[PDB]
């Protein structure tokens, strides 16, 4: 435990508020923007593992619902009210930002198709230029070996996607607390030989904040090449289409998944008759809309039939895996 | 707007129509079995009937009460019930509460009139009755309620006449989870729609209609039993069930299908009394205005003279027409009853009984 000082730093809110670890008080602190410029931000992004990145960098009126204000290189100087009456908010990267039947281009791109053997096997989610997130459940043996794996991104049909075109895979990482009987902890992380150039077609998506307030059936977005029948064949074209949140206790009742939901893990679809809601695979996106910002909520892990009565969508739940994934980033 | 004619007579010697001993009958229905009679051919009293019930309220839609004394009509109807204390302002005209939605509901576009009144506590005795015959064929009996409850319904269901609550015992035995119960359905009738469905490692996950309860259903257009609300005239369809209290548990062919007492939702029940009275309601519809022999005794009739040698409009003991009238001696009216028919031509004289004279009845 040679902990100099104490933890780590996070954003808060869907307002991306700079929040700090103190160890005098055992608690999370906003920072006051009295005296803050750029470098200090790059500080902050880099003990994240976001690296060169940086976006902007700002002072706004705190909602973190906090009221005493203010690891390496620590600046403590403790308070109670900051002069200015101002906290600091800053980004790390752009992102959440997309497009204003099929898919448009720039609508999704985030997404991408992940091949082996020259045929699509898995979807995931684009969160730095070489990161990806997917499904642990994508990744068994013998397919941990990260050069069976190649992306696509940018291109929305797969007979566009040639062999020999597609970013080879660098390395691939699973959770280290999965079990494929219970698919719990059902996620994973990809890493690329190169990064990707970002453009119209290419962007990453939010990883999401702690404090976003999500309401009990929040408005949600699906994507992927998934087939209209359980059993049919990969759709050649991209789709999207919307469903709701689901609570789990509600999920996990008799009536639904009896006791089959953990804390890891989080629902939606619809529990009504037919409605079509598999237009997602294994390993895709589930983001939601907030304060004009796209966030990534899940990872598709499993379900029980497309368009049936009872039986909803079960996601991996990011929000409990996001320190885990910040010091996966971190130790490169 | 219908015109009284310009001679009219009554029938002598009609019953009284006895409008407050209904009204006052100590055994009181809920408005679930809402209770109607017809009164016709009769004399009442409007005065005296709403002194004779302990009037609170009276008050009449498209039609003034001042209107009713002294007129004829060709058929009264009647409806009445129990208030529930807490459900009285579902009665304003046009409200969506309860009582309206589900148990009795008010017409709006006919002549009508509002009453309410109240009987002593201790002489009236509740009378709960559930009408729904697809109710009781699945095993809903009685109530067991103290003798002032008033039940009223929150929601009803309707359903074919091939309906069955319960599940196939060839199916149910084949599930490895959440087993249905199961039972025999009669002839005639369709099996509970279940399915075995796989996720995950497990197999053979049995699901079927109405989950949780058809009031909540998730999936309400696969269930059976459909909401409906009750127009004007009907009773409430039935309660609405919980088809996995139907049956028992690995039930086969000799049990009959039946459903537990407590499968039946979407009711409940309160008090009349109030300051030592139960209170009650009641619906008048007043049809054919100005015509029939269901007349007001409130007012005195007017003498009118039986005009002569004038072509005149008549409703004369029941029967209209238009004629001209001919008094005549006693020795041309060949008859003893009130009136002189043809073989077919019908009514070609009459005898006054208010003078005893007899006149002869052309066309004009
Ligand atoms: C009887 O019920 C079935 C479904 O249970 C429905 O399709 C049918 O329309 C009903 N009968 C009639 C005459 O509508
Ligand atoms: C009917 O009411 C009138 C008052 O308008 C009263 O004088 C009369 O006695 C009553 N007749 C009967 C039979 O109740």
């Amino acid at each position: 435990g040679g902990e100099d000082e104490n933890r780590c730093v996070r954003l808060y809110g869907p307002n991306f508020i700079l929040q700090v670890y103190s160890s005098q008080r055992k608690s999370w602190h906003p920072v006051c923007q009295d005296d803050w410029n750029e470098n200090y931000g790059r500080a902050a992004c880099r003990d994240m593992g976001y690296k060169n990145n940086f976006y902007s960098s700002q002072g706004i009126v705190d909602d973190s619902g906090s009221t005493s204000f203010m690891d390496i290189y620590k600046k403590l100087y403790h308070s109670d009210a900051c002069s200015s009456k101002a906290v600091v908010s800053l980004r790390c990267i752009a992102c959440g930002v997309n497009l204003n039947e099929s898919a448009l281009p720039g609508a999704w791109p985030w997404q991408v198709s992940l091949h082996v053997q020259n045929v699509h096997v898995c979807g995931g989610s684009i969160i730095t230029p070489e990161w990806i997130v997917t499904a642990a459940h994508c990744v068994e043996k013998p397919l941990n070996n990260p050069w069976h794996w190649t992306a696509f991104a940018g291109i929305l049909r797969q007979s566009f996607m040639f062999y020999g075109a597609g970013y080879q895979v660098e390395k691939v990482i699973s959770h280290p607390n999965y079990d494929s009987k219970t698919k719990n902890n059902d996620i994973a992380l990809m890493k690329l030989q190169k990064p990707l150039t970002f453009n119209d077609l290419v962007k990453p998506v939010c990883l999401p904040n702690p404090g976003m307030m999500l309401q009990p059936e929040q408005l949600c977005w699906i994507s992927g090449w998934g087939a209209t029948e359980e059993k049919g064949k990969t759709s050649e074209v991209l789709n999207a289409a919307k469903v709701l949140l689901i609570e789990t206790q509600r999920c996990n009742s008799r009536y639904v998944y009896d006791n089959l939901i953990t804390p890891a893990m989080i629902c939606a679809g619809f529990l009504q008759g037919n409605v079509d809601s598999c237009q997602g695979d294994s390993g895709g996106p589930l983001v939601t809309s907030k304060n004009n910002i796209w966030w990534l909520i899940g990872d598709t892990s499993w379900g029980s039939g497309c368009a049936k009565a009872y039986r909803p969508g079960v996601y991996g739940n990011v929000m409990v895996f996001t320190d885990w994934i910040y010091r996966q980033m971190r130790a490169d | 707007v219908k015109p009284v004619a310009t001679v009219h007579r009554r029938i002598p010697d009609l019953p009284d129509c006895d409008i407050d001993k209904w009204l006052n009958n100590f055994n009181v229905p809920s408005p679930l079995n809402w209770e109607r009679k017809i009164f016709s051919n009769c004399n009442f009293n409007l005065s005296t009937l709403l002194r004779l019930v302990h009037t609170d309220s009276f008050s009449c839609n498209n039609f003034d009460e001042s209107k009713i004394y002294g007129s004829c009509f060709k058929s009264i109807v009647l409806d009445k019930f129990a208030i529930p204390n807490s459900r009285r302002s579902d009665l304003q005209l046009g409200s969506s509460g309860f009582l309206q939605s589900s148990n009795y509901k008010i017409d709006t576009t006919s002549s009508s009139c509002q009453l309410y009144y109240s009987l002593p506590a201790i002489n009236v005795t509740i009378n709960n009755y559930n009408p729904s015959s697809w109710n009781r064929r699945y095993g809903f009996n009685n109530f067991n309620l103290s003798s002032h409850s008033v039940v009223y319904s929150r929601y009803c269901f309707s359903v074919n006449n091939t309906f069955c609550p319960c599940a196939k015992p060839s199916f149910a035995s084949s599930c490895k989870s959440h087993k249905p119960p199961s039972a025999s359905c009669p002839i005639g009738t369709n099996y509970r729609s279940c399915e075995s469905t796989t996720v995950l490692d497990h197999t053979d996950w049995c699901r079927c209609s109405c989950l949780p309860d058809p009031i909540t259903a998730y999936d309400p257009r696969s269930c059976s039993q459909k909401k409906s609300l009750v127009g004007v005239g009907e009773h409430c369809a039935g309660f609405g069930v919980d088809e996995e209290k139907c049956g028992v548990l690995d039930g086969s062919y000799n049990v009959s299908c039946l459903c537990s007492t407590d499968a039946f939702l979407g009711w409940s029940y309160d008090t009349c009394v109030s300051n030592n009275r139960c209170n009650i309601f009641s619906n008048f519809i007043l049809n054919g205005i100005n015509s029939g022999t269901t007349c007001s005794n409130d007012l005195l009739q007017p003498n009118t003279e039986v005009f002569t040698d004038v072509c005149v409009d008549y409703d004369l003991y029941g029967i209209t027409g238009q004629g001209i009238f001919k008094e005549v001696s006693a020795v041309y009216y060949n008859s003893w009853q009130n009136l002189l028919y043809d073989s077919n031509g019908n009514i070609i004289g009459f005898k006054d009984f208010v003078t005893n004279k007899t006149y002869n009845i052309f066309p004009c």
